[PDB]
RNA sequence: UCGAUGUCGGCUCGUCGCAUCCUGGGGCUGAAGAAGGUCCCAAGGGUUGGGCUGUUCGCCCAUUAAAGCGGCACGCGAGCU
RNA sequence: CGAAUGCCGGCAUGAGUAACGAUAAAGAGGGUGAGAAUCCCUCUCGCCGUAAGCCCAAGGGUUCCUACGCAAUGGUCGUCAGCGUAGGGUUAGGCGGGACCUAAGGUGAAGCCGAAAGGCGUAGCCGAAGGGCAGCCGGUUAAUAUUCCGGCCCUUCCCGCAGGUGCGAUGGGGGGACGCUCUAGGCUAGGGGGACCGGAGCCAUGGACGAGCCCGGCCAGAAGCGCAGGGUGGGAGGUAGGCAAAUCCGCCUCCCAACAAGCUCUGCGUGGUGGGGAAGCCCGUACGGGUGACAACCCCCCGAAGCCAGGGAGCCAAGAAAAGCCUCUAAGCACAACCUGCGGGAACCCGUACCGCAAACCGACACAGGUGGGCGGGUGCAAGAGCACUCAGGCGCGCGGGAGAACCCUCGCCAAGGAACUCUGCAAGUUGGCCCCGUAACUUCGGGAGAAGGGGUGCUCCCUGGGGUGAUGAGCCCCGGGGAGCCGCAGUGAACAGGCUCUGGCGACUGUUUACCAAAAACACAGCUCUCUGCGAACUCGUAAGAGGAGGUAUAGGGAGCGACGCUUGCCCGGUGCCGGAAGGUCAAGGGGAGGGGUGCAAGCCCCGAACCGAAGCCCCGGUGAACGGCGGCCGUAACUAUAACGGUCCUAAGGUAGCGAAAUUCCUUGUCGGGUAAGUUCCGACCUGCACGAAAAGCGUAACGACCGGAGCGCUGUCUCGGCGAGGGACCCGGUGAAAUUGAACUGGCCGUGAAGAUGCGGCCUACCCGUGGCAGGACGAAAAGACCCCGUGGAGCUUUACUGCAGC
RNA sequence: CGAGCUAGCCCUGGCCAGGGUGAAGCUGGGGUGAGACCCAGUGGAGGCCCGAACCGGUGGGGGAUGCAAACCCCUCGGAUG
RNA sequence: GUGGUUCGUGGAGCCAUGGGGGAAUCUGGGCGGACCACCGCCUAAGGCUAAGUACUCCGGGUGACCGAUAGCGCACCAGUA
RNA sequence: CGGGGGGAACCUGGGGAACUGAAACAUCUCAGUACCCAGAGGAGAGGAAAGAGAAAUCGACUCCCUGAGUAGCGGCGAGCG
RNA sequence: CGCGGGGUGGAGCAGCCUGGUAGCUCGUCGGGCUCAUAACCCGAAGGUCGUCGGUUCAAAUCCGGCCCCCGCAACCA
RNA sequence: CCGAGGGUAGGGCCCGUGACUGGGGCGAAGUCGUAACAAGGUAGCUGUACCGGAAGGUGCGGCUGGACACC
RNA sequence: GUGGGAGAGGGUGGUGGAAUUCCCGGAGUAGCGGUGAAAUGCGCAGAUACCGGGAGGAACGCCGAUGGCGAAGGCAGCCACCUGGUCCACCCGUGACGCUGAGGCGCGAAAGCGUGGGGAGCAAACCGGAUUAGAUACCCGGGUAGUCCACGCCCUAAACG
C-alpha cells in the first residue's frame, strides 16, 4: 500500500535544504547545531 | 423566468434554471474589460477564515463601473446584456460614443439599443445616473454611494432597489432594500431603475452538486459533532441545543446583535434589517 | 488467582451420580380384566424430529417404550462457533 | 551480585522442527567444469499477450557492456548473477531543461507593522508537466545514438551586399486566449482480404501439383503542385476614448465585397531522392551474420478517441497569465535604424549508460502490496480495453526428489429428501448474453421495468431487401427478410454475463465517514425557518500591520436548527437567554470638602473625609416559542353491568392539540385479538392500560432509491438428514538450506486424600521395562500482554457547567 | 522539526472500452377565434441505466512467528461526477 | 498603573517608569523608611574609566583519576556506520 | 571610512516557562531558573555619590571572607533572605 | 430493604414549620323564590386529625414504632 | 398442422368472508346542556374556513325563506 | 350600413382627498378607554385631548335613487388608453342566412390553496377581562392567518325572481 516515502528530489531541496535552513533562525540554528556536533552532512545530500 | 425539467432523474424533478433569453452577448466578455481573480476561503495566512468553500467553476473577473460620474454627459449605447458569473445581476456592455467601453450592472427593462448619460444634466430615464439630490422623491434607484465619489455600494443585488423618500439638508433619505432608513449625501451618484434579474430568488439549486458549482462547500452542523469542536456537541442520540444557541465560536446566534455600538455612522441611520 | 484462572448460549466429543423418564424385577391398592395410583429394587442399554426466541428454560406441533434430573472451572473457545 | 520482565555480550532449548514467499510446469540431449536438477546451447512441453510485451516521466545512481572470479550476498545449488576485481561505455544550434514568458505560491525597491528574532506589501524579480521555440527516415557499437555516420530539410545571432520603409519601446492597441457535453467533412495511424506482384522450399499418413500450402508486398522526403481544412473584409471621412503620442485600436458616418472570392496558415497526398525489404535454407553465435533479391513494393476494404483545429452546434456552473508575434507612435535618429532576399561566419551550459508496474523505485527482504503518461496486433463471441486462444516480444515465478495416511486449504460430483441447517439459506447454488413476446399494485407519470413469465439461439442448401464504397456495375464490407433441410443429451454447445416475489422499519434520493475491528438509520444534501450584517458589514485569523468576507453589497454575507416532496406543526413569557425601555434604585474611578487628625512659634506642609453630582452592569418595566425549555392531581356521575360525554375540588406560567402508539420508544410482556405456520418470544394487522410518543433535538405519510435492519413464499442447492468419492497445494518419506515465541532446574504417571481452598513434585494406594515417530488437545491454573473491568493514588489527561479563580474578547 | 503519509484548498495538466434510456428544444402534421395541447419525426439531456479501465471496500473464506506492521481469493459499490 | 530591594500593600520610604499633570538654578533641589519640625548627608535629569572578577575551544604541568562493559559518545579513519 | 557573519564556556541587555515544593491548590515556590532574542568582548558588567545611615562616621566600582541564615520578608505556610 | 413528601367533617384542600384555637370550596339538612325543578337568597349541622406508644401543664402540631399513600432510586455486574 | 383438455405464469371482474373500524337506522319513560321554532331571548338560514364535550361559536361573503317606541 | 345615444359594463396605467394607525417635534396634566355596569388594557418612563411634520395600506363621503350596466358571478373618487354588450333614428344592403342545444369550451361572490410581494384598519384561530351554574359564546382588551396586488389553481352558494 502506498507508503510515507514519496521521494521527490525537489521537495527535499525546497525543504531541508541549505538555503531553507538559511532562511529562518529556527533553522540557522540547525545548521549552527549541526556544525558545532561535527556534523559530515549538515544538510540533506540530494543529486 | 426559470426553466425546469421533467424528472429523468431525480433532483431533476425540483432543480430550476435561470432564463437566459435577456442575454444578448454571451461568450465573450469584452476582453479588454476584465482579469482574472482566485481565493480558496482562506486568507494571507493559508488559515480558512471563512468555512465551507472551494471547488466551483473557473470565473473570469469581469471589471465593472460603480462611478459613472468620471464621464459626465457622455452618452453611451448599450450593445449588449450578457451573463457576469461574479454577481447576482447581469451586466449591461455599453459603448461610450468616446468610443469608451465600460461595463455596468443591468437595470430591469435596459434596452439593448437605448442611451444612457450620467451627470446633474441627465434625464430622469432607466439606466441614467445622477447625485442623489436631482432625482425626484419617490424615485426608485439602485445603484448608490454611501459616500460621495467613493463608488457604488448599496443596492446592486438581482432585483435589489432603493428608495427617495424625502431630503434633508446636504442629505436624502432613502430606504434601502434590507428596509432600514438612511441618510445619503446628496451628491452621491445613483442610477434610476431598480437592478432586475428579479426571478434570481426563485433558482432552486435542487441537488447536492449545483451547490458546489458556486463553490459553497458542505455545512457540517454544531449538532453533530464533539464538544472540542462546537458549543453544540455530544452526548448524543442527538440532543437539543442544550444551552443558548451558539456559534462555533461561543458567541449566540438567535437574537444578539453585532452591530458596534459608538459608530459614527449611527447618526445617520432612522431604521431596522440588521 | 488482577506481572490475566476468556464470561452466556450453541456445536462437537463424552464420562460419571441416581434422588430412575423408559425397559427388567417387586410390595401395597379404595388392583374385576385391561389400564392407573403409589412406594421398593435396579445405572445394562436407551431417552425422537420440528415451529418460536441468542437464549438456558419454557410454550407449541407431530410422534414415542420413554421424550429423566444433576455433576464434570454453570465439563468442553491452545476444539469450533 | 543470583534475582531488578535489570544492562551489554556470549552460548543453549524449541529442532534437524516450521519454512525455503503465489498450483504458469516441466522433460530430455549436448556443452563447460574439481564439482551441474539449478550455467550455456538445441529439441519437446506449459504461462503471459489492454501483458507478465514495448516506449516515456519520476525515483534510483553504474545496477549498463566485457574479461577474470566464487569467500560472503542468492532462502537449495551455482561453473551463473543485479555479487567480488579490473577495463571499457553515456557524443545534440533542432530531444528535455537553462542564457524566453508568466500561474498558484514565493520573494520583494516603495511603503506598513511588530519588545528583539521577525510579520506584511504595489511594482519588480523567482516559479511549470502550462505559453513560446528550429529534425525526420535509415545505418553503425560488446555497450550511446532524432546525440555519431548517410541522406533530405530548418532556426537564431554577427557581419556584408542589394532592394524596400519615417525608423524607433520597457510605453498604446491586436493577438496569444482557452469550459463541458454532443459532433460534420476530409484525411492519417492501425488493421483485414486479394484470383494480382515477389520468394527459398514442401506433396507427408488416405487424398491433393493446386487459380494449393507457407512468407512478404513498405519507409522518410524541401520546392512545386493537388485535396481537405483553419484564420481573415476593403476604402474614406470624423474622433473628445485606449492616463504622453499615434496614421494603430475603439466609436459614428459614407462607399463597394459577402463570398475563404482573394490573400494567409496548417494537415494529409505526390513528390528529385534516400532507405528498408519475409519464410526458409547454410553458418555460428549472452547475439544475430550470408543468401533468398536485382526482391516484390500494387489493388480493394475497415478505420480512429489522432490530424486539418481557434472546426461545428448546444448548454450553464460561464470557462489562466505573460512573452514570443503583429501593429502604433514617443523621445532619439534620420549617415542611423528597422524591413525583405541572398551570402559568409558564429551558435554556450546541464541531462543522455542501465532499471522503470519493478529482483535496480516506496514497502528492513531478489517482499504475492503500492507507483503517473503513451503504444498495446489476430480470431471468435451483439459491441468492447470484456472473455478464450494466440503474434511480436516475454516468462515457467532461485530448493528439489518421492510417497499417494489422518487433517487443512482451493476445487469437481452425488441416490432419495430440499432450509429439516442456522442467530440468519451464512455459505454454495439457481439465474445469467443477445433477439422477440409479454409485464401488476402503486406512482411525484419520469417511474415501478431486466418487473414478473416466457419463446428463440447451431450447421446446410434455396429465394430475396436496403446501406456503404465503387459508377447508378462487379468486388469488398454493414444491416436484415422469407423457405426447405441435417446432427447431438445439449447450438450465448468452451469462457466472460442478474435468482425472483410479497411485505414492514429507517434514511427522500446520487454522495460522505471511524487509513488499519463499525458504510450505518451517522455526516452531507437540495429545501424550510430563526437570527445577525448599511458595508472601513457582521463574522473569522492576526499583538499589529494586514488579510479573508469580497474586488461581494440585504434576491448579499455570516451564525443556528430542521433536512426531497405532501399535509401539518397546537397551549404556556413564571424562571433562563435575547430584544426594547431617555424614569426610578444601586453602582467604580473621578469631581465635591461638611467636618476631623498629624506636626510646626507660625505662615504652612500633610493625612483623613460626610452630603451631593457620577457609566456600563444588576435590579426594575415590557416583549419574545423554527429562543433554553415546559405542557397536572384527587374524587363523584348514565334506569343491567360496565364505562364516564358531565360535575366537584386542589395546584400551575400553562396543563400534551392534530396525528401516531406494546413503537429503532412498552417495564409488567411471549399484553389481548386477528393474520401467516402442522407449530410463530420474531413478523404483519388491530386495540390503547403511551412504565416512559407527539409536532423543525420536528409530527404523520410518501413514489423512487439502499452492499442498511426485520418478516414470508417460489425457485435452487452438501446448509442439513449424512455422509461418500475424486483433484490438486501442504501435511508424511529422502537429499540441500534451517528459524520462532518460550525456557528456575527436572530423573515431569493414575486415584483418593492433603495442602494458601483445583498437586508429576506432600500421604496412602494403584499402575508403570528403555527411547522415539505420526496424530488429538483434557492438564501443566499452558504461551503472550506488569488486567483494559473493579478498587486504591490527597496519580494523569479529554470533555461540561448557574464549581473556584483568572484571561482573551466585548 | 514535520502536510514527500494523511486532511482541505490554490495553480496548472491528464484519464473515464463498449453498450442502454431517449428530457427540453426543433420540424411537420392535427387542433383552435388565437391558444394550451396532441401525435410523428428529429434530437441528445441526466450527481440516469448496465459494465471494463480507474476509484472503492459489501459479505464470506484464507491468512494470523503472514507474501503482507491491513495482504490474497470469491463476491460486491461507484463508474460525465 | 507596575518593576526592583529582604519588603507578598504593609506604617512602605528608596531606585526605576507606561499614563496624567508639571517646576525652579544655591535663599536652588534630592536623601536619612509614610508625614511634620529640627538637625545632618548629598548635589539627579550628559559621557568615559585600567586592575582586582567569570570562563576554558586552545597549550602546558600535575594526579591515594579511568585502564578498552572503564575513561569522552569516539584509545581504532566517530559525530562514522 | 565603517557595518554584516562565526566563536566551547564565560558577560550584559530585551523577553521569559513549567514540572516541582507547599505532602490537594490559586497567592507563594521552583525562578528572573530553563530557554529564545540582541549586543559585547578577551573579558563583560560596574564605576568617581543627588551614596551610605547614626558615627558629627565611612568615602568610586568590582571580587573573596565575615557580618548572617542576622535584620527582615512570608496563604507569618512551604519557604525567601 | 433504601431516600423524600404524605394520611384532617361525605369529596377535595388549608392548618402542622413556630404547642393553647381546627379553617375554605363543594356536598348535606331546615326555610325561602317558582306551577314546579335547578339556578339564587336566608340559616344550620357534621370532624379527633391513620393508629399505637412517648414528651409536656397542654399534642392535628414535637419524637418514636407499626399500618397504609404518592414519588424517587436500584448503577459498574 | 390444428385440436378437448391438462400444466406453469401474470392480470381483470364478481360473490362470500375477516381481528378491528366508521358512521347510519330503530328502540314507553337513561346522562349533559338549549342550538332551532315567538326579535326564541346573539334574527335565521347559507357556501367556505377555523375552533369547541355536544347541540353549536366565530370570521368572510351571500339570501329574506327576517326587521310606529325612538338619537 | 349610415348617423347618433345612455351607462359603477370589462382590461391596463396613473392620480386625489377625507379618515385610521404608527413615528418625530412642540405644547400641556392625571387620567384615558371601555360597558348594561365593570374589569382586563393604556397612562407621571408624560398617556388621552391639541397643533405641526413624516410614513404607509385600504376603502371611496356628498352626488346615490325607491337609479344605471352586464349572460350570470358581479361592477361606484378622478384621468387617459385599449375593449364588450346594447338602445334609437333613416329603410340603404343580404335574402330564412333562424331557434334551441346532449357533449365540448369558457366565465364564475366569499372562503380556501400554491409561489412571490404587501400588511394601515379589520379580524377566524388564539390570549386575557367580564357574564353564567358553567361559557371552549354573546359584551370588552389584545390578536395571527386572511383581508390587498401579480401569476397560477379550487368551481362551490338562499350562484334567488
Ligand atoms: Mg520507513
Ligand atoms: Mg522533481
Ligand atoms: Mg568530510
Ligand atoms: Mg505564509
Ligand atoms: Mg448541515
Ligand atoms: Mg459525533
Ligand atoms: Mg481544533
Ligand atoms: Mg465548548
Ligand atoms: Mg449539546
Ligand atoms: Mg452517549
Ligand atoms: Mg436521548
Ligand atoms: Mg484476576
Ligand atoms: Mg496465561
Ligand atoms: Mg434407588
Ligand atoms: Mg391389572
Ligand atoms: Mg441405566
Ligand atoms: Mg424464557
Ligand atoms: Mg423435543
Ligand atoms: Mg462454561
Ligand atoms: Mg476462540
Ligand atoms: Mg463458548
Ligand atoms: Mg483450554
Ligand atoms: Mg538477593
Ligand atoms: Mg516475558
Ligand atoms: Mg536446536
Ligand atoms: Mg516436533
Ligand atoms: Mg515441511
Ligand atoms: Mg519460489
Ligand atoms: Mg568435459
Ligand atoms: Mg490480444
Ligand atoms: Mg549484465
Ligand atoms: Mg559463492
Ligand atoms: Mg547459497
Ligand atoms: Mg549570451
Ligand atoms: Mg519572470
Ligand atoms: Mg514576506
Ligand atoms: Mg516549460
Ligand atoms: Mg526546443
Ligand atoms: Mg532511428
Ligand atoms: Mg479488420
Ligand atoms: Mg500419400
Ligand atoms: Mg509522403
Ligand atoms: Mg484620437
Ligand atoms: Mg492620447
Ligand atoms: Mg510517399
Ligand atoms: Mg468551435
Ligand atoms: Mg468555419
Ligand atoms: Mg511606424
Ligand atoms: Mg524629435
Ligand atoms: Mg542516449
Ligand atoms: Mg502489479
Ligand atoms: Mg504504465
Ligand atoms: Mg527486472
Ligand atoms: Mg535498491
Ligand atoms: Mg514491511
Ligand atoms: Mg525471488
Ligand atoms: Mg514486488
Ligand atoms: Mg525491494
Ligand atoms: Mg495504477
Ligand atoms: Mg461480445
Ligand atoms: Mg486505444
Ligand atoms: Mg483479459
Ligand atoms: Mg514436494
Ligand atoms: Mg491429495
Ligand atoms: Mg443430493
Ligand atoms: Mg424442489
Ligand atoms: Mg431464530
Ligand atoms: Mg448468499
Ligand atoms: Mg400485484
Ligand atoms: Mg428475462
Ligand atoms: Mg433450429
Ligand atoms: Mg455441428
Ligand atoms: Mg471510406
Ligand atoms: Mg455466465
Ligand atoms: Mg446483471
Ligand atoms: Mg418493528
Ligand atoms: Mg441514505
Ligand atoms: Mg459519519
Ligand atoms: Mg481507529
Ligand atoms: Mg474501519
Ligand atoms: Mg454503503
Ligand atoms: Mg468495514
Ligand atoms: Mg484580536
Ligand atoms: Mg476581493
Ligand atoms: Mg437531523
Ligand atoms: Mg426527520
Ligand atoms: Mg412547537
Ligand atoms: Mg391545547
Ligand atoms: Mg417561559
Ligand atoms: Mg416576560
Ligand atoms: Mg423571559
Ligand atoms: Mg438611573
Ligand atoms: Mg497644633
Ligand atoms: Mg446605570
Ligand atoms: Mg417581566
Ligand atoms: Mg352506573
Ligand atoms: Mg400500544
Ligand atoms: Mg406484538
Ligand atoms: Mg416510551
Ligand atoms: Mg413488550
Ligand atoms: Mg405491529
Ligand atoms: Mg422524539
Ligand atoms: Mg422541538
Ligand atoms: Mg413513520
Ligand atoms: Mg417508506
Ligand atoms: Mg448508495
Ligand atoms: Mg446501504
Ligand atoms: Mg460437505
Ligand atoms: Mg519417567
Ligand atoms: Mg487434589
Ligand atoms: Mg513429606
Ligand atoms: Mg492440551
Ligand atoms: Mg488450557
Ligand atoms: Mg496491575
Ligand atoms: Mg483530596
Ligand atoms: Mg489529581
Ligand atoms: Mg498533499
Ligand atoms: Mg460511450
Ligand atoms: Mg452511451
Ligand atoms: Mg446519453
Ligand atoms: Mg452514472
Ligand atoms: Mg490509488
Ligand atoms: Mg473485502
Ligand atoms: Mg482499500
Ligand atoms: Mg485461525
Ligand atoms: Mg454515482
Ligand atoms: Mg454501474
Ligand atoms: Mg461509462
Ligand atoms: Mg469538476
Ligand atoms: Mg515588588
Ligand atoms: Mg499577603
Ligand atoms: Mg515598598
Ligand atoms: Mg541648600
Ligand atoms: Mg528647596
Ligand atoms: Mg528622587
Ligand atoms: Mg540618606
Ligand atoms: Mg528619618
Ligand atoms: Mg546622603
Ligand atoms: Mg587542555
Ligand atoms: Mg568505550
Ligand atoms: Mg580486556
Ligand atoms: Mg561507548
Ligand atoms: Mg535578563
Ligand atoms: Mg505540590
Ligand atoms: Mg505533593
Ligand atoms: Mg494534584
Ligand atoms: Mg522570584
Ligand atoms: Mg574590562
Ligand atoms: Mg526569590
Ligand atoms: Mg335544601
Ligand atoms: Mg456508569
Ligand atoms: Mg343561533
Ligand atoms: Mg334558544
Ligand atoms: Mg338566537
Ligand atoms: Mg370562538
Ligand atoms: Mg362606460
Ligand atoms: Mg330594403
Ligand atoms: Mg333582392
Ligand atoms: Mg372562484
Ligand atoms: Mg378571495
Ligand atoms: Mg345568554
Amino acid at each position: 500500500m502506498k507508503r510515507t516515502w514519496q521521494p521527490n528530489r525537489r521537495k527535499r531541496a525546497k525543504t531541508h535544504g541549505f538555503r531553507a535552513r538559511m532562511r529562518t533562525p529556527g533553522g540557522r540554528k540547525v545548521l549552527k547545531r549541526r556544525r558545532q556536533k561535527g556534523r559530515w552532512r549538515l544538510t540533506p545530500a540530494v543529486r | 423566468a426559470v426553466k425546469k425539467f421533467k424528472p429523468y432523474t431525480p433532483s431533476r424533478r425540483f432543480m430550476t434554471v435561470a432564463d437566459f433569453s435577456e442575454i444578448t452577448k454571451t461568450e465573450p466578455e469584452k476582453s479588454l474589460v476584465k482579469p482574472l481573480k482566485k481565493t480558496g476561503g482562506r486568507n494571507n495566512q493559508g488559515r480558512i477564515t471563512v468555512r465551507f468553500r472551494g471547488g466551483g467553476h473557473k470565473r473570469l473577473y469581469r471589471i465593472i463601473d460603480f462611478k459613472r460620474w468620471d464621464k459626465v454627459g457622455i452618452p453611451a449605447k448599450v450593445a449588449a446584456i450578457e451573463y457576469d458569473p461574479n454577481r447576482s445581476a447581469r451586466i449591461a456592455l455599453l459603448h461610450y460614443v468616446d468610443g469608451e467601453k465600460r461595463y455596468i450592472i443591468a437595470p430591469d427593462g435596459l434596452q439593448v439599443g437605448q442611451q444612457v448619460v450620467a451627470g446633474p444634466d441627465a434625464p430622469i430615464q432607466v439606466g441614467n445616473a445622477l447625485p442623489l439630490r436631482f432625482i425626484p422623491v419617490g424615485t426608485v434607484v439602485h445603484a448608490v454611494e454611501l459616500e460621495p465619489k467613493k463608488g457604488a455600494k448599496l443596492a446592486r443585488a438581482a432585483g435589489t432597489s432603493a428608495q427617495i423618500q424625502g431630503r434633508e439638508g446636504d442629505y436624502v433619505i432613502l430606504r434601502l432594500p434590507s428596509g432600514e432608513l438612511r441618510k445619503v449625501h446628496g451628491e452621491c451618484y445613483a442610477t434610476v431603475g431598480a437592478v432586475g434579474n428579479a426571478d434570481h430568488k426563485n433558482i432552486v439549486l435542487g441537488k447536492a452538486g449545483r451547490s458546489r458549482w458556486l463553490g459553497r462547500r458542505p455545512h457540517v452542523r454544531g449538532a453533530a459533532m464533539n464538544p472540542v469542536d462546537h458549543p453544540h456537541g455530544g452526548g448524543e442520540g442527538r440532543a437539543p441545543r442544550g444551552r443558548p444557541p451558539a456559534s462555533p465560536w461561543g458567541w449566540q446566534t438567535k437574537g444578539l446583535k453585532t452591530r458596534k455600538r459608538r459608530k459614527p455612522s449611527s447618526r445617520f441611520i432612522i431604521a431596522r434589517r440588521k
